[PDB]
């Protein structure tokens, strides 16, 4: 059976022309497609259909097997209407606050429903070949693709009558999905745990299908003032400028104390004493940096940004927002490497804590230049969904300010 | 022949159902000259005389082809297409030489009323009906439809290519090692094989064609390469782009300028270091195309350059896929690079070059880092892979520009080699404050409405200056602010400032910049053996931040 899927209103198809691949990806590429084509998941079509989306091949972590990976991007954005407001998975508030939990592929569920017949022109997609030399292989989808918003919202229905019993059977259990990723988390001990992840796959493996989060060990990334011995006017100015900043954030956040001894014009290297009444007001904005930002709340109905800043010898910083300033999260990350495979493992990252703990995935200001990102991200890239990203220069104050 | 393929189905636009366009009447003999056409097209299926039940029409016309009088049919369908769906743009992206793989014998094969040899879809064919009309228009016109693709439809060269592709198939998975190219109603067959053998496999390739509609020029006539294709000339074993003779003029108009400009970016393809810097100067302002432009003398000189580069031919060799891509890079001019593509030093499968600025400022670190990223990329189209560098940079320069930069960045597999100008960072900013060192609290600004502006400074060694500037901003005298703290400073300085914008500008340490102000402190930065910048808080009301914003 079929669940009749359309667009929104107004938009019509995805025409979004093929990224370059390299010679490797490609070979890869027409394997995977001419075995999927005789399995009759995706069938050759004519130039009747105008519609692209972007595919490319990634091996996912460790593995020596490439997979196809399609950019739905632009599809789900221009379905968007049918995939949250119609049927759509409800995020449990709970998953956050697990011991451990694990997350697990079952997109392959999504290859054995039949897509609406009138909606497989728009997920029509092209394997380019090298130097345009000849012209590139089509292809639509007759069941439902990876990638796709639609998927998991058209298999809702299936997948709660697969996990039924389990869930009847530990009740105490958190399941919750997330495009082609089921999320699994417990409190249970770590040992226990993956015992009862094997007992869920044996329940997935009767419909066909063959790593571990700690989001309590998740805490924030403070400001952090620097504790110090002597202080040179110039040590005392950063300082200012910090807190200066922290206050368009942290409610309670005092400064005149501190900015007073920065009086006239001083050697930058002079070392001045450190009054009681700043030694205090020090201390007091200390421990409301400690502290989750007093005014802020996640808005469901708003786009999530997260932002990160280089900090060179492989740190990175990064802080989760949707009205600047008013950060919902801030943290670090660091440490074969390579400036951008590191961001593309922090985007990662972020991402998986991000959907973990609103069930959305943040827009990312990717601190690199645009053609240089493109170039290689596919290279380190081993998710199933791809977030959206565009690209800035980060002010240099920024960087600093959030420096650990 | 109508090809005996399969047909494309193709509807009109959602909304809309096809054009209702009324005939224009048409001279006595534009009449006799459709009616010719149409009956031939006719006997041939190309066309199919239809009952005026059919509501649709389209306009014909005739236009007497060449001095050479026959004449031509020419239909309108700008109101069809309009209202047709749009297709699977054909191809996009088209094949660069230094990509194709060298082989032994080339033959060309053009296809005949290719567009005429492929069917259209039955249900669409209605839609293409036209009337040629009855003479001084008093009776009911002649009516037919369109039963092959009509040229100038909307969905034919898409429809078209479709088809050869189909057809060629079969062709292609039983001889993966002769190649065919389609360029429209073009083939190009290339093999590794003798005159004989691919005589041979040509001739059961235009037999494969017949046997489906296609028919194709005789053994006999009449292409024999090199051939000259979208502006380049292929041979066998090597390309070049096609022969382009520069002017010798006295007057150079702006049209005269544009055309050499683009000739020469043309050549680039090929010919190593071609400039065009100086030529292009001339083109900027706003100067009618007729409006003669007079050679400066660096231009003068660049003409001159290119014009004895061009002077003896050069070839671009072709990609063995079984050898690494080098890539060399040079820095030719100011903002200006130019690199070599080889696999055999220095036999070229291409040359190219790069003078795009990215931003206000920049410096050399940067702009060698974008045209390798650019010549990736070009890479990666080209042969589906990336090439070796070679860069005049040495490592310890790269090693530290990008470390201590905020912007995440990477370059492939790359070495240094040893071609004059190498690139460098000709200053490099403090750290830590530098002890001993006078300290300016510096500060520039200006009145939003006057434009009326203040720079100047205070240091912790007494010393005061404000100075005024007339039509500036308040980012001018943030940036003339720090400049005069460098003119009046000696090697050691430390500069406090509270403009970010400023900061930031020279943080990251241009060498380049289309801001006079900023080339100055930036020649001034170069002198000075010690400069640390420091950032506060404005109107917080910092150390000597309040008291030199009391003289500003
Ligand atoms: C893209 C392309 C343009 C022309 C354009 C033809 C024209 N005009 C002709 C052909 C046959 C091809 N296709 C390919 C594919 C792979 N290797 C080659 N090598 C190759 C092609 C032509 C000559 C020649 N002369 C030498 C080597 N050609």
């Amino acid at each position: 059976e079929t669940v009749p899927v359309k667009l929104k209103p107004g938009m019509d198809g995805p025409k979004v022309k093929q990224w370059p691949l390299t010679e490797e990806k490609i070979k890869a590429l027409v394997e995977i497609c001419t075995e999927m084509e005789k399995e009759g998941k995706i069938s050759k079509i004519g130039p009747e259909n105008p519609y692209n989306t972007p595919v490319f091949a990634i091996k996912k972590k460790d593995s020596t097997k490439w997979r196809k990976l399609v950019d739905f991007r632009e599809l789900n954005k221009r379905t968007q209407d049918f995939w949250e407001v119609q049927l759509g998975i409800p995020h449990p508030a709970g998953l956050k606050k697990n011991k451990s939990v694990t997350v697990l592929d079952v997109g392959d569920a999504y290859f054995s429903v039949p897509l609406d017949e009138d909606f497989r022109k728009y997920t029509a997609f092209t394997i380019p070949s090298i130097n345009n030399e000849t012209p590139g292989i089509r292809y639509q989808y007759n069941v439902l693709p990876q990638g796709w918003k639609g998927s998991p919202a058209i298999f809702q229905s299936s997948m709660t009558k697969i996990l039924e019993p389990f869930r009847k059977q530990n009740p105490d259990i958190v399941i919750y999905q997330y495009m082609d990723d089921l999320y699994v988390g417990s409190d249970l001990e770590i040992g226990q745990h993956r015992t009862k992840i094997e007992e869920l796959r044996q329940h997935l493996l009767r419909w066909g299908l063959t790593y571990e989060l700690h989001p309590d060990k998740w805490t924030v990334q403070p400001i952090v003032l620097p504790e110090k011995d002597s202080w040179t006017v110039n040590d005392i100015q950063k300082l200012v400028g910090k807190l200066n900043w922290a206050s368009q954030i942290y409610p309670g956040i005092k400064v005149r104390q501190l900015c007073k001894l920065l009086r006239g014009t001083k050697a930058l290297t002079e070392v001045i004493p450190l009054t009681e009444e700043a030694e205090l007001e020090l201390a007091e904005n200390r421990e409301i940096l400690k502290e989750p930002v007093h005014g802020v709340y996640y808005d469901p109905s708003k786009d999530l940004i997260a932002e990160i800043q280089k900090q060179g010898q492989g740190q990175w910083t990064y802080q989760i927002y949707q009205e600047p300033f008013k950060n919902l999260k801030t943290g670090k990350y660091a440490r074969h490497t390579n400036d951008v495979k590191q961001l593309t493992e922090a985007v990662q990252k972020i991402t998986t804590e991000s959907i973990v703990i609103w069930g959305k995935t943040p827009k990312f200001k990717l601190p690199i230049q645009k053609e240089t990102w493109e170039t290689w991200w596919t290279e380190y890239w081993q998710a199933t969904w791809i977030p959206e990203w565009e690209f800035v220069n980060t002010p240099p104050l920024v960087k600093l300010w959030y420096q650990l | 022949p109508i090809s005996p393929i399969e047909t494309v189905p193709v509807k009109l636009k959602p909304g809309m159902d096809g054009p209702k366009v009324k005939q224009w009447p048409l001279t006595e003999e534009k009449i006799k000259a459709l009616v010719e056409i149409c009956t031939e097209m006719e006997k041939e299926g190309k066309i199919s005389k239809i009952g005026p039940e059919n509501p649709y029409n389209t306009p014909v016309f005739a236009i007497k082809k060449k001095d050479s009088t026959k004449w031509r049919k020419l239909v309108d369908f700008r109101e069809l297409n309009k209202r047709t769906q749009d297709f699977w743009e054909v191809q996009l992206g088209i094949p660069h030489p230094a990509g194709l793989k060298k082989n032994k014998s080339v033959t060309v094969l053009d296809v005949g009323d290719a567009y005429f040899s492929v069917p259209l879809d039955e249900d669409f064919r209605k839609y293409t009906a036209f009337t040629i009309p009855s003479i001084n228009n008093e009776t009911p016109g002649i009516r037919y439809q369109y039963n092959v693709l009509p040229q100038g439809w909307k969905g034919s060269p898409a429809i078209f290519q479709s088809s050869m592709t189909k057809i060629l198939e079969p062709f292609r998975k039983q001889n993966p090692d002769i190649v065919i190219y389609q360029y429209m109603d073009d083939l190009y067959v290339g093999s590794d094989l003798e005159i004989g053998q691919h005589r041979t496999k040509i001739e059961e390739l235009r037999q494969h064609l017949l046997r489906w509609g296609l028919t194709t020029p005789d053994k006999k006539h009449q292409k024999e390469p090199p051939f000259l294709w979208m502006g380049y000339e292929l041979h066998p074993d090597k390309w070049t782009v096609q022969p382009i003779v520069l002017p010798e003029k006295d007057s150079w108009t702006v049209n005269d300028i544009q055309k050499l400009v683009g000739k020469l970016n043309w050549a680039s393809q090929i010919y190593p270091g071609i400039k065009v810097r100086q030529l292009c100067k001339l083109l900027r302002g706003t100067k009618a195309l007729t409006e003669v432009i007079p050679l400066t003398e660096e231009a003068e000189l660049e003409l001159a350059e290119n014009r004895e580069i061009l002077k003896e031919p050069v070839h671009g060799v072709y990609y063995d896929p079984s050898k690494d891509l080098i890539a060399e890079i040079q820095k030719q001019g100011q903002g200006q690079w130019t690199y070599q593509i080889y696999q055999e030093p220095f036999k070229n499968l291409k040359t190219g070059k790069y003078a795009r600025m990215r931003g206000a400022h920049t410096n050399d670190v940067k702009q060698l880092t974008e045209a390798v990223q650019k010549i990736t990329t070009e890479s990666i189209v080209i042969w589906g892979k990336t090439p070796k560098f070679k860069l005049p940079i040495q490592k310890e320069t790269w090693e530290t520009w990008w470390t201590e930069y905020w912007q995440a960045t990477w370059i492939p597999e790359w070495e240094f080699v040893n071609t004059p100008p190498l690139v460098k960072l000709w200053y490099q900013l403090e750290k830590e404050p530098i002890v001993g060192a006078e300290t300016f609290y510096v500060d520039g600004a200006a009145n939003r409405e006057t434009k009326l502006g203040k720079a100047g400074y205070v240091t912790n060694r007494g010393r005061q200056k404000v100075v005024t500037l007339t039509d500036t901003t308040n980012q001018k005298t943030e940036l003339q602010a720090i400049y005069l703290a460098l003119q009046d400073s000696g090697l050691e300085v430390n500069i406090v400032t509270d403009s970010q914008y400023a900061l930031g500008i020279i943080q990251a340490q241009p060498d380049q910049s289309e801001s006079e102000l900023v080339n100055q402190i930036i020649e001034q930065l170069i002198k000075k053996e010690k400069v640390y910048l420091a950032w506060v808080p404005a109107h917080k009301g910092i150390g000597g931040n309040e008291q030199v914003d009391k003289l500003v």
